[PDB]
């Protein structure tokens, strides 16, 4: 078999420098995508304000 | 309206419309093929008629395939 | 579908003779074989070279188990 | 009223209109549909026919090559053109329909005289096929020819292996 | 009647003209793939019962057949005939246009009402 | 502020010439990359007025920026796959000349015409020429906009290119 | 047709004014300006310019390169090197 | 021989498996067909037999001693071309393979060779429009027949658009002439030639000319030649021109009957311009296959005014001028196929890639050909100063009896051009021979052990080990030792040339 | 897994890679001049392309398009009740399958921790309903 | 140049087209000085061959000289007059050539 | 010598007569030149698309113009609607002005 699209294995990080990078690194592919977000499910909110509720959901 | 080249704004911009048009040219060939032949009542303009479709049929085929071949060549990573 | 086009062709240019059997006789109907024997020649062709299969992008293939043993 | 002019006056104003290749498909189809009969209703039904026959598996293959090759380009794109530059090309267009300037063969109007030596009276398609096998058979056989070598020419290009 | 015909298939493909609809643009696909099927052989076939009486009038052909009915001489034709008429309407067991278990309703998904009645 | 506002329209226009007609795309990048040095250009210069020599030496500094990056890529080669970079600093330098030289000043024949004059009799009344800073001094830097209709850095290059032709050490 | 078109004066022009729009420290923006420092933006700040620097130039920073960039010069170097114009359909370029 | 064996050769070829071997001799088996044909044809068309003009087929077609002559040189050069493909060019497998990866490759040259030979033989309106589509789609599907090429589709594409174009016109024109006349017969309508439009035949020569690549429609030839890859550039370059400009021919030998001087005007503008495309055309260029596709638009441009003139005098000049620039055609793609092997290789600026449809591309890539291969440069040389018209070459006699047909029939400016469009493409045919030998003192005392040929093993140490193969090398040596000496039998076959007749008996 | 300078979400840059010789052209010049006098106009001249499209290391970004996706969904006769089968195809060819379920989730295991074992055996007639 | 308009409208977005359209595209100068040069050829040539009882290469020399730099004069404007007469000067020579080489060809 | 303007029916046409008279003309060996068969030509032009006969009409109809004669007075009676060449239109003894049928034959 083979894993769906944009699939990760699952793997425990035991350092916390390199769960910093991989937050990091999903961070910018929720930002990136946040122009693809709003065409599929038809928002009626501009890509910015996706971006700015990832922001907060990553700060809390 | 003819030698401004009024044509060429009646064509559409995809190579397929210029296939289209092709056909359409070639065709007007023919249809004066077959009206001169019915007038003078000549089998041999009706036989020049359909050699002229068929031929314009081979021609319709051979340039479809250069341009199906022309695509793949761009869908070619086909990693599934 | 780009090879129904010259069939069609073939079988669009027999109308002439059903309707003129009897006139061209015995000098028609040996023309009319080898119209079709020419053309039999691409049917041989479209066979051997199995151009008129399905384009599958997946190959299904049966990798052997070796072991490297030392 | 010539019905006619007024289908290819719509059809000419759909041609510079144009923006997808499934509109340039329908203006194909569009052109063939009053060929097929004018030819019916004035000069040859049996072409007629033969337009049908033939033109129409053509129409299809090329229909089924637009859905593979169908490339997102043009729905989203913008057309300026104008409707009073399209209307007023389509005027200046309509003003002159005389392809030829011979005045007498286009206003004089001529008859022909029957005659009753054929009695051996058959259609045009009887005639056609009868010296196309007899005393054109080399054209008829280099058709043959022709056609067999798209057959190796469709197979060499679009196979792949 | 040959002509006529093949202009209904033309028809049926404008249905998926660009339709964001998957399960019409799935069936557009497949009544190409059943044309190209069924055409040459029913086209042909047709054209050696017209060769048979030299002649492309429907009458006549049904009057050369006082004698013989064509399903005696041609019982092979007759079988192929039919299995070309079952492609050419996309009846089962070619039904793999509007294949319910597959596209739905295939060309039909979309279409209620009167354009479902023609 | 005639010439200024009259040069920054033909810009603009160009700019709408070029969208309606689809030229060329590096030409698209040039003209929009003066309209924003033409942006903070306003901004610097409130109510002292935009003369056209004060344009000039803002496509002046363009057109030298851009062949400084030329000469690197052009020696070391560009960063691109196509290796394009750094022909294509030089394409812009001629777009960029194209409305430096559509600008009612001197041209550098006119400018040379009169500083030729002023290094040749600093070098006779002198004998030796060193650096460029005693021909700056004969030079009226205060009414060079209308008798001789130059900016005042136009006037800097002509005196270097002419110095280094005329020094004798 | 399939090659850029890219000069660094632009890429610098374009950068500035999508960081510009920013809330940084400062608005004199180069090459050797940082983003830590000069312009001071934390963690999630740094990785919305750089994104926002994506969109503006159509092209996407890998993860190992994103992670250690410092200086704006860094982010020029890298449009120049890595940017390629999309490709088009097959009707855009012969017609 | 050649419907007959293509028909064996389809089917055989698909019947044994796939191999570069089987494909290779299969090759070979197209050689052996074209020289029966040759053999065949030979025996039993003689130039004394034809000069009358002989009909077969219910008048479809016409041979005559001048259609005759140009159906042997086509068999001949197809004889030469297919020796590239049926033998090594190189003898390494990463250059020559590619020779070998297509089996239909010899059945389209065999479809081709007779929509080639027939065409100049069209007596009737109905197969003239059959010919030229057989002979146009044979081209197209050796264009694509590389179809794993980005390039060699994309040319086909553009060859197929533009050709059809053309063949649109060529019919257009034969409509017109059957609605004046209701004749579809050639030799039924000369008998009308005073009274039907002559300018219909012009649309019919406006046809032939795109498929010719006369300017202005000179664009699409130069780009199809230079992306071709260099096995397909020097087929579909040089076998077109062959039959059509011997068609064009007969066509204008029609039209001068009822001397219509406008019509002479007209063709005099296209050959004018012609030289001016082909000679400054050249000149800013960096592509080996773009010189040479401006070349052959020069080139055309000389046997057109021969064309044009079309008398006694043209005769000779048309019929020995197209023999000798074949053999010089066929020498210079021979030798840039071969010199491949002296390319050197990396182990850097301006990203340059070259593919393996191409591997000499660009004209400095046949830098230092003096030092490598001093005899095949020479033997380049010679073809480049004929291409010059520097005597006594084959290319001088050329230029030369083009001029008296020319200047016999007052074309005193083209006669004139033409000696100019000379002069100015001598700057970028001097370019070539700069670079094969200009810097050789300069370079001769340096060590080249990264060139494409020094990857190739060596046997036993002990033997000798040719650097070229046998058969490829042969070729050049003959017709490089034909351009340089035909000083010596130029007496004689130039009176061969006064015995071909186009109806002229007295 | 990562994105990298040429692969990533939404664009890649594939090169093969490369079969032939790596040949060196150096020193391009025309009869006019060298190819650095003329290349600031070059761009403009098709015929001087240094990069050929048939080299396998020739730089295309293509933009990663969604295979066609299918939603055999829940309304559709194959599906024998409430599946949201979702297909990548390849026109009908099948290259990945994603089986949702969970439309008739309805928590039996949960519920019947709250039920006794007579109470809880209902429960079962209606998993396996035929 | 109307007819081109079109097709521009009809597309913008597609570079291969514009290029192609930016080759024939003709400038407002241009769409004058062409007429207007072609105009004065036919005029002066046609007044010096009346005034010669015939064409000679001197009347078309002057004719071709005089009517390209009325037209480099008003489709050049952005050059220095110099310029614009040394095209002149080569222009008409070219056609004074053609005519003294008896046009396209000597006939009779 | 094949053959050229075959009728509907496998016989000569119209104008077959004229052009055979052509070829005959022209591959007579008794004739020096193309002369004597310059009438022969125009003959069969003129058979095929009667262009000096429909330009003599254009001549009659004008000149009856420039003398006031009424068009429907020297011409020809004539019908325009199949439908309406009536009894009476034929001048049967007992014709009608009723319209004839022509739907199916
Ligand atoms: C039984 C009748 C069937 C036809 C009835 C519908 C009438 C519509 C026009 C039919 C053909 C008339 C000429 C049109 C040629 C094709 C041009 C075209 O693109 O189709 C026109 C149609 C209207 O779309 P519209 O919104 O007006 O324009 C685009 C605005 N951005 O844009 C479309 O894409 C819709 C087209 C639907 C599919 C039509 C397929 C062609 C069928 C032609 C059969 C008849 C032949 C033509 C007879 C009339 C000739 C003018
Ligand atoms: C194989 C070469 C055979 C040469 C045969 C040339 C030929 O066709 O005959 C001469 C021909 C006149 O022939 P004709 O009089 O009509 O018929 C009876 C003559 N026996 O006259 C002609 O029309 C021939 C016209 C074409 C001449 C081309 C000359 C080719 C030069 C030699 C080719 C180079 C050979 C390279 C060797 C490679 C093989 C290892
Ligand atoms: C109505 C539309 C316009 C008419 C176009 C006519 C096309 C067919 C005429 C034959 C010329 C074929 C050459 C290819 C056609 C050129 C296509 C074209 O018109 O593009 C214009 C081209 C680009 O020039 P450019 O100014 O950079 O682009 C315009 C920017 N807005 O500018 C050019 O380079 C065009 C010149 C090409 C070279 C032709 C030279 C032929 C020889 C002429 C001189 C003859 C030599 C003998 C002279 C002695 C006799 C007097
Ligand atoms: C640009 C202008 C530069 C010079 C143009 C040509 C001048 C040389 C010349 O020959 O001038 C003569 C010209 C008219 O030429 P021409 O035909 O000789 O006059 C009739 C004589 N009976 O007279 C002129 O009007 C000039
Ligand atoms: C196969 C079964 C049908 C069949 O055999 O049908 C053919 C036969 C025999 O009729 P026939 O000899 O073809 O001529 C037809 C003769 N009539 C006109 C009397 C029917 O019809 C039946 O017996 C019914
Ligand atoms: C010369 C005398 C001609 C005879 C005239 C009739 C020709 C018929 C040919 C059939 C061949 C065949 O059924 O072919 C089978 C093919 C492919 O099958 P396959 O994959 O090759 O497996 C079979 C091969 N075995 C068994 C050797 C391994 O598809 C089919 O299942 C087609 C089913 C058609 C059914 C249509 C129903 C029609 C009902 C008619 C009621 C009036
Ligand atoms: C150098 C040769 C010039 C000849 C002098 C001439 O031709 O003189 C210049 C002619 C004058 O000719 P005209 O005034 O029309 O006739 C004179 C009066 N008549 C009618 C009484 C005779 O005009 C021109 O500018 C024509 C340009 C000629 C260019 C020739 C190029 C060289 C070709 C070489 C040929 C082998």
């Amino acid at each position: 078999t083979n894993p769906t699209a944009f699939a990760q294995t699952t793997r425990y990080v035991k350092d916390s420098t390199e769960m910093r990078t991989l937050v990091l690194n999903l961070y910018r592919r929720y930002l990136r995508h946040s122009r693809g977000f709003v065409n599929n499910y038809n928002l009626d909110i501009p890509a910015s304000q996706v971006r700015t509720k990832i922001r907060q959901e990553f700060e809390r | 309206m003819d030698l401004i080249l009024l044509m060429l704004v009646a064509v559409g911009l995809n190579i397929i419309d210029i296939y289209i048009m092709i056909e359409i040219l070639i065709m007007g060939c023919t249809v004066n093929t077959i009206y001169s032949a019915s007038l003078d009542n000549d089998m041999i303009g009706l036989i020049y008629s359909l050699i002229q479709i068929i031929i314009a049929g081979v021609e319709s085929a051979i340039g479809l395939s250069i341009l199906v071949n022309y695509n793949r060549i761009r869908n070619s990573e086909e990693i599934e | 579908a780009l090879l129904f086009l010259p069939f069609d062709l073939e079988v669009s240019s027999m109308l002439p003779y059903i309707v003129s059997i009897y006139s061209v006789g015995i000098y028609g109907l040996i023309i009319f074989i080898l119209f079709l024997l020419i053309l039999i020649v691409g049917f041989i062709y479209e066979f051997n070279t199995k151009s008129l299969s399905i384009t599958t992008i997946l190959h299904k293939k049966n990798k052997a188990l070796v072991k490297n043993l030392y | 009223m010539n019905l006619e002019i007024l289908d290819l006056s719509i059809l000419g104003f759909y041609s510079l209109i144009s923006s997808n290749s499934f509109e340039s498909i329908a203006i194909l189809v569009a052109t063939i549909m009053p060929v097929i009969t004018e030819l019916w209703y004035n000069y040859s039904q049996l072409f007629a026919l033969l337009y049908t026959l033939i033109y129409v598996g053509a129409v299809v293959i090329l229909f089924v090559f637009i859905l593979s090759v169908i490339n997102e380009k043009e729905e989203y794109e913008y057309e300026y053109s104008g409707l009073f530059i399209l209307i007023l090309v389509l005027l200046l267009d309509d003003l002159d329909d005389n392809e030829s300037n011979d005045n007498d063969y286009n206003n004089v109007y001529i008859t022909d005289y029957a005659d009753w030596f054929n009695n051996y009276n058959e259609s045009d398609l009887s005639v056609i096929g009868n010296l196309l096998f007899t005393e054109y058979a080399l054209l008829l056989l280099i058709i043959s020819f022709i056609l067999l070598m798209s057959i190796i020419g469709l197979i060499l290009i679009v196979k792949k292996d | 009647l040959l002509a006529s015909g093949s202009i209904g298939v033309f028809g049926t493909v404008i249905v998926g003209w660009m339709s964001n609809s998957k399960y019409t643009v799935l069936a557009t696909v497949r009544t190409t793939a059943q044309l190209i099927s069924y055409e040459l052989v029913l086209t042909t076939v047709v054209f050696i019962i017209a060769l048979i009486v030299s002649s492309l009038n429907i009458n006549v052909i049904i009057e050369s057949q006082y004698n013989i009915w064509y399903i005696i001489p041609f019982f092979p034709l007759c079988l192929i005939f039919f299995i070309s008429a079952l492609a050419e309407t996309a009846r089962p067991p070619f039904d793999n246009v509007e294949a319910e278990s597959e596209l739905v309703s295939g060309h039909m998904t979309e279409l209620s009402a009167s354009p479902f009645v023609i | 502020s005639s010439a200024y506002d009259e040069a920054l329209a033909t810009i603009r226009n160009d700019l709408k010439l070029n969208f309606r007609f689809k030229a060329d795309v590096l030409e698209k990048n040039v003209i929009r990359s003066i309209l924003a040095e033409t942006k903070n250009l306003e901004i610097d210069n409130k109510d002292k007025d935009l003369d056209e020599f004060k344009l000039y030496d803002l496509l002046s500094k363009m057109i030298k920026q851009r062949q400084d990056s030329a000469a690197i890529y052009l020696k070391e080669g560009s960063p691109d796959r196509f290796r394009q970079t750094g022909w294509n600093e030089l394409r812009e330098v001629d777009y960029i000349t194209k409305y430096l030289e559509a600008l009612p000043v001197a041209s550098a024949e006119e400018i040379e015409a009169k500083v030729e004059p002023i290094v040749q009799s600093v070098l006779e009344e002198e004998g030796e020429l060193k650096s460029p800073k005693e021909i700056f001094s004969r030079i009226p830097w205060k009414v060079v906009n209308q008798d001789w209709q130059a900016s005042e850095g136009a006037v800097k290059n002509t005196v270097l290119r002419l110095y280094n032709l005329y020094k004798t050490d | 047709q399939s090659a850029s078109t890219l000069t660094k004066e632009d890429v610098l022009t374009r950068s500035v004014s999508v960081l510009r729009g920013f809330e940084v420290k400062t608005k004199d923006i180069d090459l050797q300006t940082t983003f830590v420092q000069d312009l001071g933006m934390d963690s999630l700040d740094l990785n919305d310019a750089l994104v926002a620097l994506e969109e503006e130039f159509d092209v996407v920073f890998d993860d190992k390169t994103a992670n250690e960039i410092k200086t704006v010069g860094e982010v020029v170097d890298f449009v120049l090197a890595n940017y390629l114009p999309t490709e088009q359909s097959i009707n855009h370029t012969i017609r | 021989m050649l419907f007959t064996s293509l028909l064996l050769i389809i089917v055989y070829g698909s019947l044994v498996n796939k191999s570069h071997l089987l494909t290779k001799l299969i090759n070979r088996l197209g050689l052996i067909i074209i020289i029966y044909t040759l053999l065949i044809h030979l025996n039993i068309n003689t130039l004394e037999n034809l000069s009358i003009g002989i009909n077969m087929f219910n008048n479809l077609l016409l041979i005559n001693s001048f259609n005759n002559t140009i159906i042997e040189l086509i068999l001949i050069i197809c004889i030469l071309y297919v020796l590239l493909i049926s033998f090594n060019i190189t003898g390494l497998s990463i250059i020559d393979n590619l020779n070998y990866s297509k089996r239909t490759f010899i059945v389209i040259v065999l479809f081709n060779i007779i929509g080639l030979t027939l065409l100049p033989l069209v007596n009737d309106i109905m197969i003239l429009f059959i010919i030229i589509e057989l002979q146009s789609y044979s081209l197209y599907l050796l264009t694509a027949i590389f179809n794993e090429s980005h390039n060699s589709t994309k040319s086909a594409l553009y060859y197929f658009i533009v050709g059809s174009i053309a063949s649109f016109i060529i019919l257009d024109a034969t409509v017109s002439i059957y609605d004046d006349l209701g004749l579809t017969n050639i030799q039924y309508i000369l008998m009308y030639i005073d009274k039907l439009e002559i300018f219909d035949l012009l649309c019919l020569l406006f046809g032939l000319f795109i498929k010719i690549g006369l300017a202005p429609f000179y664009s699409y030839s130069i780009t199809i030649y230079s992306l071709s890859p260099t096995i397909i550039t020097n087929y579909i370059s040089l076998m077109p021109k062959l039959s059509i400009l011997t068609l064009i021919y007969i066509i204008m030998h029609y039209i001068n009957i009822v001397n219509n001087t406008d019509l002479n005007y007209v063709i005099s503008f296209l050959i004018l311009i012609s030289m001016f495309i082909g000679s400054f055309g050249g000149l800013n260029v960096i592509r080996i296959k773009t010189l040479l596709a401006y070349s052959s638009l020069l080139n055309v441009s000389y046997m057109l005014l021969a064309i044009l003139s079309n008398s006694n005098e043209s005769i000779i000049a048309y019929i020995y001028y197209i023999i000798q620039y074949s053999l010089t055609h066929i020498n210079i793609f021979s030798i840039i196929l071969v010199i491949s092997i002296y390319l050197p290789i990396m182990n850097n600026m301006l990203n340059v890639m070259i593919t393996k449809y191409s591997p000499i591309e660009y004209i400095n890539q046949l830098k230092n050909l003096f030092i490598n291969n001093i005899f095949i440069a020479i033997a380049l040389c010679i073809s480049i100063f004929s291409l010059i018209g520097i005597p006594p070459l084959t290319g001088f006699y050329g230029k030369y009896l083009v001029l008296i047909s020319g200047l016999n029939n007052g074309y005193v400016l083209l006669s004139i051009v033409l000696i100019i469009a000379s002069s100015i493409s001598t700057v970028y045919y001097a370019t070539i021979l700069k670079v094969l030998s200009f810097d050789t003192l300069s370079f001769k005392d340096i060590i080249s052990n990264n060139l494409i040929i020094n990857t190739s093993p060596e046997n036993n140490n002990n033997e000798i080990k040719p650097e070229i193969s046998n058969v490829i090398s042969y070729v050049i040596s003959s017709l490089t030792l034909i351009i340089l000496l035909i000083i010596i039998q130029y007496e004689n076959i130039v009176k061969g040339a006064y015995l071909v007749l186009l109806y002229n008996w007295v | 897994a990562a994105q990298t300078k040429d692969n990533n979400d939404f664009y890649d840059v594939k090169t093969k890679k490369n079969d032939f010789f790596p040949v060196q052209v150096d020193g391009i010049e025309s009869s006019l001049g060298k190819y650095e006098e003329f290349a600031k106009d070059a761009h403009e001249w098709e015929s001087w392309n240094l990069q050929n499209e048939d080299h396998p290391e020739y730089p295309v970004k293509r933009t990663k398009i969604r295979h066609f996706t299918l939603n055999f969904g829940p309304q559709h006769p194959a599906a024998h009740g409430v599946l949201r089968l979702i297909l990548e195809l390849h026109g009908e060819e099948i290259l990945r399958s994603d089986p949702h379920v969970g439309l008739l989730h309805r928590g039996t295991e949960k519920l019947i921790e709250s039920k006794t074992y007579m109470q809880a055996l209902p429960y079962f007639d209606r998993l396996d309903y035929v | 140049h109307f007819r081109r308009l079109m097709q521009y409208k009809k597309g913008s977005a597609r570079p291969g087209l514009a290029k192609y359209l930016n080759l024939f595209s003709l400038s407002k100068s241009q769409l004058i000085g062409f007429p207007v040069a072609l105009g004065a050829f036919s005029f002066l040539s046609h007044s010096f061959a009346n005034l010669q009882e015939g064409q000679t290469a001197t009347g078309e020399f002057a004719a071709s000289s005089i009517a390209s730099l009325i037209g480099l004069s008003i489709f050049r404007t952005k050059k220095p007059l110099s310029s614009n007469v040394a095209i002149a000067v080569g222009m008409g020579s070219l056609f004074g050539f053609l005519t003294w080489a008896g046009n396209f060809n000597l006939g009779d | 010598a094949p053959l050229q303007q075959v009728g509907r029916h496998g016989g000569p046409n119209k104008c077959f007569g004229e052009f055979q008279r052509v070829v005959e003309c022209m591959t007579n060996a008794k004739h020096d030149s193309y002369e004597p068969c310059n009438n022969l030509k125009n003959d069969y032009l003129e058979c095929r698309k009667h262009k000096v006969e429909r330009y003599k009409a254009f001549l009659m109809q004008k000149h009856a113009e420039e003398l006031g004669k009424d068009p429907e007075e020297i011409g020809a009676p004539f019908v325009r609607k199949r439908r309406f060449l009536t009894s009476k239109t034929l001048g049967l003894v007992d014709g009608d002005d009723y319209e004839i049928g022509v739907e199916k034959i």
